[PDB]
């Protein structure tokens, strides 16, 4: 699912600035 | 209508006055007892502190001057403190004290015990549309206020929104907020929230904040952002494509709003058109929103964080408690003269 793809992305935690 | 113009004109006069003559040096370190580390970053820390005289709790952001200089953050750091002491709006965190010593810069802010929107969203999964709309209305008003000061915010994301004891939002981070009457060019922000024109090396303006609002609304309502991937470059490629998919539970009104906020063509993006912010405020998805009642905080919040009193820290994570060292030698004095 899209949520599963979100989890697989590894970007589920707090996101740092570039 | 004429009331709004008059309110924003008064507000800009007060802002520019404080902007031109910032407050400095309104407390010192030994006025405070340290209680707990609330957050740790590459240039400093945020700690829960108790003012010894009054017993009031505060969040104290502590920035290591040498790390700030090492990481090329001098202007952002000075800018954030200058913004915070000069702005005044219900959904913006209040700066109570600031000072510096040999080693560090200190900003002492009202303590928001409910923690980041981010944790609550990841815990619950996603917010219902009424819940998401409640937060969204506050960001819309906040952006209307900041844009009236010619400030582009550029750093919107659930990580940067705190939930107060009334359930309302407080915006905390202003390092990237730039005074921009025209255009600006810096690549900065968080990948998931970057407008395509920031990725595309074009000049950009405050319209990037309305794009980011679209990202935020999508993430609050879906539980995940519209554009994600294993690596930032692949997020950039999805963003600049005009392609986005919606969860099947998104209402029709919500999708129509998001199609107009997540509009690649910034000459067709809501907030950036002839009627400005009123295209958003008057959109069908916001039909039930009492804008004035939101601003006056007279709307029953959909969620109230759990707070077992003042100084409760249960909505923040646990961090290794490190010393606060203050060197015998003044570090970086010339660079931070204006702080
Ligand atoms: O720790 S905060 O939640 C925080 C910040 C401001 C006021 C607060 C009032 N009550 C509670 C917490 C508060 N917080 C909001 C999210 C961002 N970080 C990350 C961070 C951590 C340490 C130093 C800098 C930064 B930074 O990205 O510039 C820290 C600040
Ligand atoms: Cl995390």
């Amino acid at each position: 699912t899209t949520y599963a793809d979100f989890i697989a992305s590894g970007r589920t935690g707090r996101r740092n600035s570039i | 209508q004429e009331s709004v113009k008059e309110f924003l004109a008064k507000a800009k006069e007060e802002f520019l006055k404080k902007w031109e003559s910032p407050s400095q040096n309104t407390a010192q370190l030994d006025h405070f007892d340290r209680i707990k580390t609330l957050g740790t970053g590459s240039f400093g820390r945020v700690m829960l502190v108790k003012h010894k005289e009054t017993g009031n709790h505060y969040a104290m952001k502590i920035l290591d001057k040498q790390k700030v200089v090492k990481l090329k953050q001098i202007e952002h750091t000075l800018n954030e403190k200058r913004i915070l002491q000069a702005v005044n709006f219900p959904f913006l965190v209040k700066l109570e004290f600031s000072f510096k010593d040999n080693s560090n810069l200190y900003m002492v802010m009202e303590y928001v015990p409910g923690g980041e929107m981010f944790s609550h969203l990841r815990r619950i999964g996603r917010f219902s549309e009424p819940h998401a709309r409640f937060y969204a209305a506050q960001i819309v008003l906040t952006f209307e206020y900041l844009h009236s000061l010619d400030l582009i915010y550029r750093d919107l994301k659930p990580e940067n929104l705190l939930i107060d004891q009334q359930g309302y939002i407080q915006v905390t981070d202003f390092g990237f907020a730039k005074r921009v009457k025209g255009r600006t060019w810096t690549l900065c922000g968080t990948p998931e929230y970057l407008a395509p024109e920031i990725i595309l090396s074009k000049g950009y303006n405050k319209a990037v904040d309305w794009w980011a609002l679209g990202v935020l609304i999508y993430e609050m309502a879906a539980g995940y952002p519209p554009f994600f991937a294993d690596q930032p470059i692949q997020i950039y490629e999805k963003i600049v494509s005009g392609k986005v998919r919606f969860p099947s539970h998104f209402s029709s009104d919500l999708k129509d709003l998001l199609r107009n906020l997540l509009q690649v063509d910034l000459t067709k993006r809501f907030g950036n058109l002839k009627n400005g912010v009123n295209d958003i405020k008057n959109h069908k998805w916001f039909a039930t929103t009492d804008w004035i009642a939101i601003y006056q905080r007279k709307v029953e919040a959909p969620f109230i964080p759990k707070f077992k009193g003042p100084g409760d820290t249960s909505n923040f994570d646990d961090y290794e408690e490190e010393e606060i060292r203050v060197s015998i030698n003044e570090k970086c004095g010339k660079e931070f003269t204006e702080f």
